[PDB]
C-alpha cells in the first residue's frame, strides 16, 4: 500500500554504488561543515579585543564615609557612651556606609599640653573593653571604625600652639597603640595650625601604610585655595584630605564645574576625596533647595564622599532655638529634644523621613545603593562636556558596562539642556535615548526612556540617566 | 531481530538522574532561595523541604514505572489513563517549545562558560557562543547516533566530572569552616522571612532546582531489570543529590557573606575567585563540562520520547524506524538535532522558559493522577511494588502549589503557553483522528516516498 520498506528489500537496494557514494558523501560533509564552524568559533574569539584589569580597590573606594563628631548629641541625654552607639550599626547600615569617623574620645583638659594623654579614654564615654566591643560588633555589619586623634579638641586652637615635637611624638605613640588595638584608620584636623605639616602627614601616612595597606589617614584642613590644598599633598599622595574646596560658592553651575574640573585637571585624576567642610554640615554652606542635588553630585563624582551625622536628614542647626551649632542633636523620633517641647515636626526626623519616598533620606539610601555596586561609578572614568548657560553634565563609564549621564541644574529658572557633547571619547559617546533612575523634584517617574534633545529641567533639578555599552 | 537492545545497567541509570538533576542551577544561580529567605539557615531548611518534595515525587515515577514498563514517562502513563487527547498534546508541546528551547539554553550556558577565563569580566562575543553551541548538539547527536554505549560512557564519565568538582568545593568549604571561622553560623535565622508570599517563593526556586528525576522512566524499555533497577537507581540518586545540595550552599555560606552572594552573576566562580589564588578557571571549566553532561541525558530522553510517539501512532512513523546495525534510533534523533538547532537562531530565548513554566509541572501532576485513577479503576493489575497513597496524594498537591505559583503572578506568559499547548488540535482531529483509506491520497503518496527516502539514507527498518 504505503508502508516502508522490510530489511531485505533495504539492504538490496541501499548497497548500490550511487547511494553508498552518497551517505560517504554526506558524512564528510557534515564533518567539515562541523570542523568549519569550530574554526569559525575560534577566529571570532581571538579577535574581540580585550577588557582590561580591575584596579583592586580598598574599602574606602567603595562607598561613602559617615563622621560622629559629638557622640552624646548623635544619641541624646545620658546614653552617649561607646556603649549605647553599638545599638545604632543597624541604621548606619542601612544607609550603605562603608566606614565611620569616631570623633575624639581620649582626656583631653585644656591647653595643658603635658596632662593630655592620647592612649586612655576619657571615662565619660566608656572603658577599654566596651571600645573593643563595638569594634567587633561593627565588623560583623561590614563597617570600619576610623579614630580622631587631635590633641586639643577642647579649645579654640587645636594643636597646642606652644610646642610642636611632643604632640607630634604623642601621634606617634597613638597611631601605634590603637593600630595595635585593631583600629582600621585615623583623622587629624586642623592642620594648618601645625607648623611642619607636611613632614609630619608623611610620616604618620608611612606608619599606618606600614602597619598594614588596608589603613587610611584623613587630614583636615580649613583652606579653601587649590595652591595650599596641593601643596599638602606632593610627597603625599595616597592621603585623603578634606578642605573647604567646594563650600565657597556655586551660585552658578559652571564655577562648580570650572572647580571640580580644575582640581581633577591639577592633581592628574588622582583618587580623591569630596565634602564640603572638614566637620560640618551642609546645611552650613547650602540652603534647603539645593542639598539634593549637591547629594545627587558628591555620590556619582569620582571619589570618596564624606559626610557628617545628620547629612542624609538634612538636619539643620539654626531649624530650632538655642544651641551650639558645631553639635547639634540627631532628631531619631519626635521626643528627641525634650527642651521646647513640640518644636520638631515628624518630617523632620529619622523616624517620619523612612515611609516618604519622596524625602531627602530615601534619596541617600537610593543613592548610596547604586554607588556601592555600579562599576562605571566604582571605578570609571570621569568626562564632563559643556552645556547651557548653568548646568553642569557628566558622565561615568569603566569598560563595557551601565553608563551613567548625570545632569544638574544650578539655576533658579527653566532650563532645556541640550547636550552639545561632541568631544567624549568613542567609548562612551551618547545614545539617541537613555533611562532614568531618579529625579530631585517630584513629577517623573522613572524607568521610561526619554530622548536627549528635547530634554527640560524645572529649576534646582538633578536627573541620573543611564545607559548601557553599545557603539 | 531489529528491536531497540535492552543495554543500560544500574550505574548508567545513576549516572543519568544525576547527570540530568545536577546542572547549572547549582552552579551559577542558587540564589532565589536565598533573595525570598533572607536568611542561611532558614534557606538550608528550604533547600531540605524541597528535597524531600522532590523525593515524594520520584517514588510516585518508581511506581508508574514499574507498573506500566512503557517508555516515554508523562506520554505513556496519560495515554494509559485518559488516552488520545491529553497525550497527543503533552507530545505537541514537548516537540514544540519544552525540549527545543532547554536543549539550546543548555548549549548556550555551555559555550559561555567556555570561554569565561579568557573573558572575565568582558560581556563576551555572541556570534562566538552560538557556533560553539551548535557544534556541541551536532557532536552528542552524532556520539548518540553511533551507538547506546558510546552515550552512557559519555554520561558516565561527565557525570564523575561533575560529581568531583562538587565534592572538591564541599570539602575546600568544610575545611575552611572547621579550621578556624565558623563565623556565619553562630546567629543564624536572624532577619528570617517568616511570611506566606516570602517562604512558598522560596519552596518554588528549590523545587525547580531538583527537576529532572525522571528522565530513567523516558528510557524504560532499554534497562535490564525494570522491575528492580528502575526503583534502585531512582532511590541510590535521591539523597545524594539532595546530600550534595545542601553541603554546596553550607560551603557557599561559609566563605562568601550575604551581600556578595546577593550581587554575583556566578556564585560558584565568585567562590573560586575568593578561595582559589590560581587555579580558578577549575570552577567555569566543570560548570562547562556539567552542561556537557546535562545535554546527552535531554537528547537521549527526547529522542526516546519522540520515538514512542512516532510509534502510537501521532508524529508520522518514519520517526519509529531503527537502524539496521548498531541499533540506534536515527531518524528520531536527527528531527530532535535539527529543532535544537533551529531554537538556537533565536536572540532572547531565555524569555521562552516563561511559557512553559505552568505547562510542565501541569502534565506531572496529570500522570500523577493519572496513577491515583488507575489506582482506583483497575486494582487487578500485576504491580511488582505498590506503595501507599500517601504519596500520590501529596505530591498532588505539590504541583497544585506549583501550578498555582505561575497562575497567579506572571498570568500573560501561562496563557500564552496554553495556547501553545493547544495549538496542534488542527493535526489531532483533521488527521489522526480521521483513519487511514480516508485521508487525502497525495498527502499519503508524499509521506509515503520522503518515508522510503530517509529509510534509504539512514538505513533504518520499523522494529520487527
Ligand atoms: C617613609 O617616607 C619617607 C619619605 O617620606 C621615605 O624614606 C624614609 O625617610 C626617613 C627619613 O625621615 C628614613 O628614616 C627612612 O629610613 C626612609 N625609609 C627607607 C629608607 O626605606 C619612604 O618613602 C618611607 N619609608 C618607608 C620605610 O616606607
Ligand atoms: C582658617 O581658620 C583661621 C582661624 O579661624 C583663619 O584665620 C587665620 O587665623 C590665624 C590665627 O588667628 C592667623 O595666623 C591667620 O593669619 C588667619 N588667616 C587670615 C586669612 O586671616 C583662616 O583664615 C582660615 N582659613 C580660611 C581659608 O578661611
Ligand atoms: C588642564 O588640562 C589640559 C588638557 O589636558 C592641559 O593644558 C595644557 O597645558 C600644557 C602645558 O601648559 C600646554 O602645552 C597645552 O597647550 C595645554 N592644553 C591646551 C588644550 O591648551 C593641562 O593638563 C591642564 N592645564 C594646566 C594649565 O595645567
Ligand atoms: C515639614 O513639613 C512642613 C509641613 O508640610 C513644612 O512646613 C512648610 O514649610 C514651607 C516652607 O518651609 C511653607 O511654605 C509651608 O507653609 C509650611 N507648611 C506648614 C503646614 O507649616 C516644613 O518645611 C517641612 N520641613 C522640611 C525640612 O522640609
Ligand atoms: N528536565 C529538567 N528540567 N532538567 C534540568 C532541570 C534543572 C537542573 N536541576 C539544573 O540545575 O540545571
Amino acid at each position: 500500500k504505503f508502508t516502508g520498506l522490510s530489511k531485505e528489500e533495504l539492504l538490496k537496494v541501499a548497497g548500490s554504488p550511487g547511494w553508498v557514494r552518497t551517505r560517504w558523501a554526506l558524512l564528510l560533509l557534515f564533518w567539515l561543515g562541523w570542523l568549519g564552524m569550530l574554526a569559525g568559533a575560534v577566529v571570532i574569539i581571538v579577535r574581540a579585543p580585550r577588557c582590561r584589569e580591575l584596579p583592586a580597590q580598598k574599602w574606602w573606594h567603595t562607598g561613602a564615609l559617615y563622621r560622629i563628631g559629638d557622640l552624646q548629641a548623635f544619641q541624646g541625654h545620658g546614653a552617649g557612651n561607646l556603649a549605647g552607639l553599638k545599638g545604632r550599626l543597624d541604621y548606619l547600615s542601612s544607609l550603605k556606609v562603608k566606614g565611620l569617623v569616631l570623633g575624639p574620645i581620649h582626656k583631653n583638659q585644656k591647653d595643658d599640653v603635658a596632662q593630655t594623654d592620647l592612649l586612655q579614654i576619657d571615662p565619660n564615654f566608656g572603658s577599654k573593653e566596651d571600645f573593643d566591643s563595638l569594634l567587633q560588633s561593627a565588623k560583623k555589619k561590614s563597617i570600619r571604625v576610623i579614630l580622631d586623634l587631635t590633641p586639643n579638641y577642647r579649645g579654640e586652637n587645636s594643636w597646642f600652639s606652644t610646642q610642636v615635637d611632643t604632640v607630634a611624638t604623642k601621634v606617634k605613640d597613638a597611631l601605634e597603640f590603637w593600630l595595635q588595638a585593631g583600629v582600621d584608620g585615623f583623622q587629624v584636623r586642623d592642620i594648618e595650625n601645625l607648623k611642619d605639616a607636611s613632614s609630619f602627614l608623611a610620616e604618620w601616612q608611612n606608619i599606618t601604610k606600614g602597619f598594614s595597606e588596608d589603613r587610611l589617614l584623613i587630614a583636615g584642613t580649613n583652606s579653601s585655595d587649590l595652591q595650599q590644598i596641593l601643596s599638602l599633598l606632593e610627597s603625599n599622595k595616597d592621603l585623603l584630605l578634606t578642605s573647604s574646596y567646594l563650600s565657597d560658592s556655586g551660585s552658578t553651575g559652571e564655577h562648580t564645574k570650572s572647580l571640580v574640573t580644575q582640581y581633577l585637571n591639577a592633581t592628574g585624576n588622582r583618587w580623591c576625596s569630596w565634602s564640603l567642610s572638614q566637620a560640618r554640615l551642609l546645611t552650613s554652606f547650602l540652603p534647603a533647595q539645593l542639598l539634593r542635588l549637591y547629594q545627587l553630585m558628591l555620590f556619582t563624582l569620582p571619589g570618596t564622599p564624606v559626610f557628617s551625622y545628620g547629612d542624609e536628614i538634612g538636619l539643620d542647626a539654626a531649624a530650632l532655638p538655642g544651641q551650639p551649632m558645631e553639635a547639634p542633636v540627631m532628631l531619631w523620633d519626635e521626643s528627641s529634644f525634650p527642651d521646647i517641647p513640640g518644636a520638631v515636626s515628624a518630617n523632620m526626623t529619622v523616624k517620619g523621613q523612612s515611609e516618604d519616598p519622596g524625602s531627602l533620606l530615601s534619596l541617600f539610601r537610593r543613592l548610596s545603593d547604586q554607588r556601592s555596586k555600579e562599576r562605571s561609578l566604582l571605578h570609571g572614568d570621569f568626562h564632563a562636556f559643556s552645556a547651557g548657560p548653568g548646568l553642569f553634565s557628566y558622565i561615568r563609564h569603566w569598560d563595557q558596562n551601565e553608563r551613567f549621564l548625570v545632569v544638574l541644574n544650578f539655576g533658579d529658572v527653566g532650563l532645556s539642556a541640550g547636550l552639545q557633547a561632541s568631544d567624549l571619547p568613542a567609548s562612551a559617546s551618547l545614545p539617541a535615548k537613555a533611562d532614568l533612575l531618579l529625579s530631585t523634584q517630584p513629577g517623573r517617574e522613572e524607568g521610561s526612556p526619554l530622548e536627549l534633545e528635547r530634554l527640560k529641567l524645572e529649576p534646582h533639578e538633578g536627573l541620573l540617566l543611564r545607559f548601557p555599552y553599545a557603539a | 531481530q531489529v528491536k531497540l537492545k535492552k543495554e543500560i545497567s544500574l550505574l548508567n541509570g545513576v549516572c543519568l538522574i544525576v547527570g540530568n538533576m545536577i546542572g547549572s542551577g547549582i552552579f551559577v544561580s542558587p540564589k532565589g532561595v536565598l533573595i525570598y529567605s533572607a536568611s542561611f539557615g532558614l534557606s538550608l531548611v528550604i533547600w531540605a523541604v524541597g528535597g524531600l518534595f522532590s523525593v515524594f515525587g520520584a517514588l510516585c515515577y518508581a511506581e508508574l514505572g514499574t507498573t506500566i514498563k512503557k517508555s516515554g514517562a508523562s506520554y505513556a502513563y496519560i495515554l494509559e489513563a485518559f488516552g488520545g487527547f491529553l497525550a497527543f498534546i503533552r507530545l505537541w508541546t514537548s516537540l514544540l517549545i519544552i525540549e527545543p528551547t532547554s536543549q539550546a539554553i543548555i548549549a548556550i550556558t555551555f559555550a559561555n562558560y567556555m570561554v569565561q577565563p579568557l573573558f572575565p569580566s568582558c560581556f563576551a562575543p555572541y556570534a562566538a557562543s552560538r557556533l560553539l553551541a551548535a557544534a556541541c548538539i551536532c557532536l552528542l547527536t552524532f556520539i548518540n547516533c553511533a551507538y547506546v554505549k558510546w552515550g552512557t560512557l559519555v554520561q558516565d564519565i561527565f557525570t564523575y566530572a561533575k560529581v568531583l568538582a562538587l565534592i572538591a568545593v564541599i570539602v575546600a568549604g568544610i575545611v575552611r569552616l572547621g579550621q578556624g571561622a565558623s563565623t556565619h553560623f553562630e546567629n543564624s535565622f536572624e532577619g528570617s522571612s517568616f511570611a506566606v508570599g516570602d517562604i512558598a517563593l522560596a519552596l518554588y526556586s528549590a523545587l525547580f532546582s531538583y527537576s529532572g528525576w525522571d528522565t530513567l522512566n523516558y528510557v524504560t524499555e532499554e534497562i535490564k531489570n525494570p522491575e528492580r533497577n528502575l526503583p534502585l537507581s531512582i532511590g541510590i540518586s535521591m539523597p545524594i543529590v539532595t546530600i550534595i545540595y545542601i553541603l554546596t550552599n553550607v560551603a557557599y555560606y561559609t566563605v562568601l557573606d550575604m551581600r556578595d552572594i546577593l550581587a554575583s552573576d556566578a556564585v560558584a566562580v565568585t567562590f573560586a575567585d575568593q578561595i582559589f589564588g590560581i587555579f580558578n578557571w577549575i570552577i567555569p571549566l566543570s560548570v562547562a563540562l556539567s552542561c556537557f553532561g546535562g545535554l546527552n541525558a535531554s537528547i537521549v530522553a527526547a529522542s526516546r520520547l519522540f520515538f514512542v510517539g512516532s510509534r502510537e501512532g501521532h508524529l508520522p512513523d518514519a520517526i519509529c524506524m531503527i537502524h539496521v546495525e548498531r541499533f540506534t534510533p536515527v531518524p528520531s534523533l536527527l528531527f530532535n538535532g535539527i529543532m535544537a538547532l533551529i531554537y538556537l537562531c533565536v536572540e532572547d530565548i531565555f524569555q521562552l522558559i516563561n511559557y512553559y513554566s505552568f505547562s510542565y509541572w501541569f502534565f506531572v501532576g496529570l500522570s500523577i493522577v493519572g496513577q491515583l485513577y488507575l489506582r482506583w479503576k483497575e486494582p487487578d493489575r500485576p504491580r511488582p511494588l505498590k506503595l501507599s497513597v500517601f504519596f500520590p496524594i501529596v505530591f498532588c498537591l505539590c504541583t497544585i502549589f506549583l501550578v498555582a505559583v505561575p497562575l497567579y503572578s506572571d498570568t500573560i506568559n501561562s496563557l500564552i503557553g496554553i495556547a501553545i499547548a493547544l495549538s496542534g488540535l488542527p493535526f489531532y482531529f483533521l488527521i489522526i483522528r480521521v483513519p487511514e483509506h480516508k485521508r487525502p491520497l497525495y498527502l499519503r503518496r508524499i509521506v509515503g516516498s520522503a518515508t522510503r527516502y530517509l529509510q534509504v539514507l539512514c538505513m533504518s527498518v520499523a522494529a520487527e
